[PDB]
RNA sequence: AGCUUUACUGCAGGCUGUCGCUGAG
RNA sequence: CGCACGGAGGCGAAGAACCACAGAUUUCCGAAUGAGAAUCUCUAACAAUUGCUUCGCGCAAUGAGGAACCCCGAGAACUGAAACAUCUCAGUAUCGGGAGGAACAGAAAACGCAACGUGAUGUCGUUAGUAACCGCGAGUGAACGCGAUACAGCCCAAAC
């Protein structure tokens, strides 16, 4: 079975959904954790310095 | 799929947003909905 | 406990405390370990009381040996709040010293003797 | 504070229920239960509500189909407004 | 004349001798069974506490904290590292155990602020330090000419910023002259070389 | 407009509450007429009914009811 | 870059002595 | 009568529009705190951790955010050395914790132009690429003092 097109047909599982906290469609409904804001993992909002150039 | 009451409100809103710029606005501004979404060609969130 | 090397019979303790109360009303007394300590050091101490329910024990460990190298007699009290009440305080007291009794000089003297005898 | 009744849902299908089943259809607040929709209606139009059916519509609002007692006449109640 | 306090102090100069020695051999048995942070009604070393700011008053708290002895509990590298940085066993943290203890305590009491701390011994595998904390919101303290200073906003979380006594020492700020070139006014402003 | 601030303050707690339930009703019947696509509208009033209600509620708060 | 080994240099880990916890005859 | 110049209609001399300050209102989720949940739901709530305590959540605190700045911890590698291991990149990137409008520091167990001298602390200019480090290779690199800025000096523990 090809890992390409033929394996694309079974993709009907819902994971990332609209997040109650940040509004982004990143709330993983299986993990109950937002990949964008950290909701469900952290009380503090998810944020990293690598999201921008080092001197900025 | 089984939608919840909240999901339903959002889908509802998306359908409404998916309308056109009324004809009078065109006149009132002496003369485009950039948020037009097709059920097939486009994909909503959730 | 660690500073206690002998047990004082309930009855003896009663007499001792009794003398203390009359000591405050007839003579002089010092309330609090610091004031007690200075008595023993200055010599003005005739009889000193030490509670056995003190925590930390550090607060009083020194009393025993200090008294010995000063001749000053000392007795143990089980309760801490009892010695405080006797001395006339609304709070408890780790230790107290009878600085010159009063119409108890006889009793105290006997207690001092009863204890010495209690080894 | 939110009101229970928003407005009369007037449409062809809404009429049939009125002319043919003594039912009035309303757009009601979506936090309203069948029981609250019942009272509200009786207090605003002075009638006797027999049964209430609700539906959360794809318009984002809640629709209620309210049947009146044979005592009251839907058509007449709706006619005064 | 000597203060009674002086005796507590003089006893702790040698915690392995005399009565204190037996006291410790006893307490630690109960301690090893207590938790990470235990609030205690009275300081085990009164002289030391009062000396450090303690006061038998409302809003003044004390707690014994135990921390493990030894070097850093470090994980070996999982990617490329030059020999210099491949160590695990000999690496030690730059914050002393007494400072770790002050932090663990302050977290246990979110509303309080660390005033100071002192050692109360150690066994073969852990150290105990008693930390003195203050309630910056209690009027018994807001109205104290000696402690009200800790109430100011800029004293919030003072322990986590190394403003504590053990913090400032650990930061190499003791000396005012030679040797403190990279430490004062702050480690960070000196490029972290202290 | 047709209803001023003074007039609202010259009312009694019970008169405002009655005036309120009155406006609310006019509003409801305005919307109902609009729901039926009723053209006998007068846009400026359905807009006023909302402001008047806001005013009465505002004063009820000010006066302590 | 992956891999190997009696290539160079190190790092975990195991074994072992010693110090602390640790005391009485 | 917003951007927004339409149609209908309305508001304003009862002084509207508009601007400033103050106040009212301010749904749901959200640190999110009664409990659960992809913004909804289920049967009175400071959840959790603390301080005080009338030992009752009665009175209080913490939580999260913020452009960067600040403080305390954890801490690479590409690279340079024309290879490379110490060294270098660099206490940099990145990570953990936290404060404020600024932080931090701060009234000598100092300095040591050695003096019959200076006199809390930051910072700027200089001292100086000097002293010092270093397969003594490549590289790394202060301080005292001085000229300025601004200046400010105090409180406990103990004795009694
Ligand atoms: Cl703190
Ligand atoms: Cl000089
Ligand atoms: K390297
Ligand atoms: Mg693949
Ligand atoms: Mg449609
Ligand atoms: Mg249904
Ligand atoms: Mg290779
Ligand atoms: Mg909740
Ligand atoms: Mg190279
Ligand atoms: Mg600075
Ligand atoms: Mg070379
Ligand atoms: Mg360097
Ligand atoms: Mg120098
Ligand atoms: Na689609
Ligand atoms: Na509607
Ligand atoms: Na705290
Ligand atoms: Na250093
Ligand atoms: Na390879
Ligand atoms: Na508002
Ligand atoms: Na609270
Ligand atoms: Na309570
Ligand atoms: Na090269
Ligand atoms: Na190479
Ligand atoms: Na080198």
């Amino acid at each position: 079975t090809g890992a390409g097109t033929p394996s694309q047909g079974k993709k009907n599982t819902t994971t990332h959904t609209k997040c109650r906290r940040c509004g982004e469609k990143s709330y993983h409904t299986k993990k109950k954790v937002c990949s964008s804001c950290g909701f469900g993992k952290s009380a503090k909002r998810r944020d990293y310095e690598w999201q921008s150039k080092a001197g900025e | 799929g089984k939608k919840s009451k909240a999901t339903k409100k959002r889908l509802a809103k998306l359908d409404n947003q998916n309308s056109r710029v009324p004809a009078w606005v065109m006149l009132k501004t002496d003369r485009r909905n950039h948020k037009r979404r097709h059920w097939r060609r486009n994909d909503t969130d959730e | 406990p660690v500073y206690v090397d002998f047990d004082v019979p309930a009855d003896l303790e009663d007499d001792a405390l009794e003398a203390l109360e009359v000591a405050r009303d007839t003579g002089a007394v010092k309330k609090g370990t610091n004031e007690t300590t200075k008595s023993i050091e200055r010599g003005s101490a005739e009889l000193v009381f030490v509670a056995e329910d003190v925590q930390p024990e550090e607060i009083v460990m020194h009393i025993p040996e200090l008294a010995d190298e000063k001749g000053v007699p000392f007795i143990f009290v089980e309760q801490q709040d009892d010695l405080g009440h006797a001395a006339g305080l609304e709070v408890g007291s780790a230790a107290a010293a009878v600085t010159d009794a009063g119409e108890a000089d006889a009793d105290v003297e006997d207690i001092a003797d009863k204890v010495e005898e209690l080894r | 504070s939110w009101d229970v009744i928003k407005h009369p849902h007037v449409t062809e299908k809404a009429m049939n229920d009125m002319d043919f089943q003594n039912k009035l259809q309303f757009a009601v607040d979506d936090r309203a239960s069948k029981g609250e929709v019942a009272d509200a209606v009786e207090e605003q139009y002075d009638v006797t509500v027999e049964q209430v059916n609700t539906q959360n519509t794809m318009d984002g609002e809640k629709k209620a189909v309210v049947r009146l007692s044979e005592d009251d006449d839907a058509q007449e109640v709706a006619s005064r407004i | 004349a000597r203060s009674a306090y002086s005796y507590i102090r003089d006893a702790w100069e040698n915690p392995g001798d005399g009565q204190l020695a037996e006291l410790q051999w006893q307490r630690q048995q109960e301690w090893r069974n207590e938790g990470a942070v235990e609030r205690i009604e009275r300081p085990t070393r009164l002289d030391k506490a009062r000396s450090q700011g303690y006061k038998a008053k409302q809003g003044v708290i004390v707690a014994r904290v135990s921390v493990r002895k030894g070097s850093a509990r470090k994980r070996r590298h999982k990617a490329g590292r030059r020999s210099k940085r491949q160590g695990v066993t000999r690496i030690t943290r730059r914050k002393d155990i007494q400072r770790v203890a002050e932090e663990r305590a302050s977290r246990t009491f979110p509303n309080l602020r660390v005033l100071n701390s002192y050692s109360v011994g150690q066994d073969g595998r852990q150290k105990w330090h008693e930390v003195i904390l203050i309630d910056p919101n209690h009027p018994a303290i807001q109205n104290d000419d000696d402690l009200s200073w800790i109430c100011a906003d800029d004293q919030a979380d003072r322990v986590f910023r190394g403003l504590t006594g053990a913090g400032r020492r650990n930061r190499g700020l003791s000396g005012k002259g030679k040797g403190s070139e990279k430490t004062r006014p702050s480690l960070r402003s000196n490029g972290g070389k202290g | 407009t047709v209803l001023h601030v003074q007039e609202i303050r010259d009312m009694t707690p019970a008169e405002r509450e009655a005036e309120l339930d009155d406006l609310k009703t006019e509003l409801l019947n305005a919307r109902a007429v609009q729901a039926a696509g009723g053209a006998p509208e007068n846009p400026g009033r359905i807009k006023e009914l909302r402001k008047a209600i806001a005013r009465i509620k505002t004063i009820q708060g000010e006066e302590g009811d």
